[PDB]
């Protein structure tokens, strides 16, 4: 993922007050959605 | 990486210049609706990259 | 990068950095090209980053995407809709997708 997007993902924990497990699963689903583009 | 920024900015700028050249070819109104959408998306992306990564 | 993937990632950067109209212009293009799930992800991210969880939730529950379910659960969590969140977690726990299972496990822990 673009570095600036990863920088935003690295702030999800404090922005939404969620733990690392939640963030990792969401980052993976996000990556998965982008991987479906032809 | 500064290099990835430079690279993706060049990719978007080249795509925008090519699209503006394609828009000189003429076409029907539906073709211009497609090209206008793409053009605005590219301009928008270049803007975000400038504002955020500089 | 495939161009549309690059544009989608940039739109997401836009939604997390207060450039919502720029991100929407990109989504209008992605919509024309049929990447409706990415369009919905950009819309949810834009609304949620602005703190508009209610609008996010209303829009999310009107367009069905299995992989985006966690975002709607996050909206319920941030709005403090306890009952809705619990209901959503029970439904998501039924998914065969290991990523969804990881999310549910993480949210249950978060809630303890």
């Amino acid at each position: 993922l673009l570095a600036d997007l990863q920088h935003s993902i690295n702030k999800w924990s404090v922005i939404y007050n969620i733990n690392s497990t939640i963030v990792r699963s969401m980052k993976d689903l996000m990556q998965g959605i982008l991987q479906k583009f032809p | 990486n500064v290099e990835t920024v430079r690279s993706i900015t060049m990719q978007l700028e080249m795509a925008l210049t090519k699209l503006k050249k394609d828009m000189m070819r003429g076409g029907d109104a539906k073709q211009y609706q497609v090209w206008q959408r793409e053009s605005k998306a590219l301009e928008s992306a270049i803007a975000i990259i400038h504002y955020v990564a500089g | 990068y495939k161009l549309n993937v690059l544009l989608a990632e940039i739109a997401l950067i836009g939604t997390g950095n207060h450039y919502h109209e720029e991100a929407n212009c990109i989504a209008e293009w992605l919509h024309l090209k049929g990447e409706e799930e990415a369009v919905q992800l950009i819309r949810l991210s834009s609304l949620m980053n602005r703190g508009d969880y209610a609008s996010a939730l209303q829009q999310g529950n009107k367009l069905a995407y299995p992989d985006l379910e966690p975002w709607l659960a996050l909206c319920e969590y941030r709005l403090g809709l306890g009952s809705a969140l619990e209901s959503r977690l029970n439904r998501l726990a039924r998914s065969q997708d290991p990523r969804i299972q990881t999310f549910v496990n993480g949210m249950r822990e978060q809630l303890k």
